[PDB]
């Protein structure tokens, strides 16, 4: 199927530059126009840029015109977004999208959006998270809920998985909340009491911006 | 710079019923398109060129419109429809999007499964002390969490975060984190978190 994968996001100081990439597959890249869009921290969706199939024409909204340049290298099946003179208003999750296209007497809007790459424009330095295991204090249940506390990091985001991703059922990863300029997030997982602590349960946390990776084992108190 | 207005911002629907979401424009537009955004994923195209269903989209979705007034109709709501819906136009530069309407699914009230956790020995060693409480799989969204230290309510230093509505059972879950200093924590013994709405679910532990 059509797949777009963005990369290149990170923390940048105001006035700085960053180049995003988007690897495409599942369709003939060279015959399609492409675009970039973004979702702001407030969750608003915004169109960012548009480029012709051959790269000969580009379009932008006034908010980024003159600062952002969309480009493509058809030989690499890759789309790019060079950002410069970055502003706090540019902080967002950036998405690569196929289109938009005029065709079959139909107007096809941007589609097959990638899952995105995050960009934060701030003067604050990156702070790695402290990852703590959450184990029951006191068994009294056939299902046991365990957790992972990812505390005091900047900026968003972080990725959390359980048992390298092999444990995906019964999970709730909560949205991060800001306090004193740092984010805190948590994740819970509920498993059969016969599986923990008789067996292993580990929280895998990654914070790309700080080159942080933590595989925290949850052990009984 | 066409403004697309989606009101109400939040709508509630019963399982099996039909609901219509609207999008009004500040300027006449030739066509309107619609996206659906579910928890943790990027927007997915539902309807293009006003009334055409995108590949893989259930037929219970439909769209109509003209001029400055467009709409999206869901013939019979399913639990999986819990999501944000956005209208979009690309007939004129700059391409724009509506603010979105969140569709909430109604279900039976459900008490949360509450789990409380004391600070990890690891955190204590760093000088901090966070107490965590999960309130999982409850309904409605509006729930109140209360922290009590040695029998008295503690209001400051509490961070609460709700998940988006669940696509399968239509419940919500929330995490409440009480942040104290290590000394503060060591100065008290009883820690409790109470979940109430309209009777509560209470969990607690003694530091000692």
């Amino acid at each position: 199927e059509v797949k777009l994968v963005e990369s290149g996001g990170g923390l940048v100081q105001p006035g700085g530059s960053l180049k995003l990439s988007c690897a495409a597959s599942g369709f003939t890249f060279s015959t399609y126009t492409m675009s970039w869009a973004r979702q702001t921290p407030e969750k608003k969706l915004e169109w960012v840029a548009y480029i012709s199939k051959g790269g000969g024409s580009t379009y932008y909204p006034d908010t980024v015109k003159g600062r952002f340049t969309i480009s493509r290298d058809n030989a690499k099946n890759t789309l790019y977004l060079q950002m410069s003179s970055l502003k706090s208003e540019d902080t967002a999750l950036y998405y690569c999208a196929r289109g938009a296209m005029f065709g079959n007497d139909f107007k096809y809007p941007m589609d097959r959006w990638g899952q995105g790459t995050s960009v934060t424009v701030s003067s604050a330095a990156t702070t790695p998270p402290s990852v703590y295991p959450l184990a029951p204090g006191s068994q009294t249940n056939s299902m046991v809920t365990l957790g992972c506390l990812v505390k005091g990091y900047f900026p968003e985001p972080v990725t959390v998985t359980w048992n390298s991703g092999s444990l995906s059922s019964g999970v709730h990863t909560f949205p991060a909340v800001l306090k004193s300029d740092l984010y805190t997030l948590s994740s819970s997982v509920t498993v059969p009491s016969s599986v923990w602590p008789s067996e292993t349960v580990t929280c895998n946390v990654a914070h790309p911006a700080s080159s942080t990776t933590v595989d925290k084992k949850i052990v009984p108190r | 710079d066409i403004v697309l207005t989606q009101s109400p911002a939040i709508m509630s629907a019963s399982l099996g019923s039909s609901v219509t979401l609207t999008c009004s424009a500040s300027s006449s537009v030739s066509y309107m398109h619609w996206y659906q955004q579910k928890s943790g994923t990027s927007p997915v195209l539902l309807i293009y060129t006003t009334s055409n269903l995108a590949s893989g989209v259930p037929s219970r979705f439909s769209g109509s419109g003209s001029g400055t007034f467009y709409s999206l109709t869901i013939s019979s709501v399913e639990a999986s429809d819990a999501a944000d819906y956005y209208c979009h136009q690309w007939s004129s530069y700059p391409w724009t999007f509506g603010g979105g309407t969140k569709l909430e699914i109604k279900r039976a009230d459900a008490a949360p499964t509450v789990s409380i956790f004391p600070p990890s020995s690891e955190q204590l060693t760093s000088g901090g002390a966070s107490v965590v409480c999960f309130l999982n799989n409850f309904y409605p969204k509006s729930i109140n969490s209360k922290w009590k230290i040695d029998g008295s309510e503690r209001q400051n230093g509490v961070l609460n975060s709700w998940t988006d509505q669940d696509s399968k059972d239509s419940t919500y879950s929330m995490s409440s984190t009480l942040t104290l200093t290590k000394n503060e924590y060591e100065r008290h013994n009883s820690y409790t978190c109470e979940a109430t709405h309209k009777s509560p679910i209470v969990k607690s532990f003694n530091r000692s």
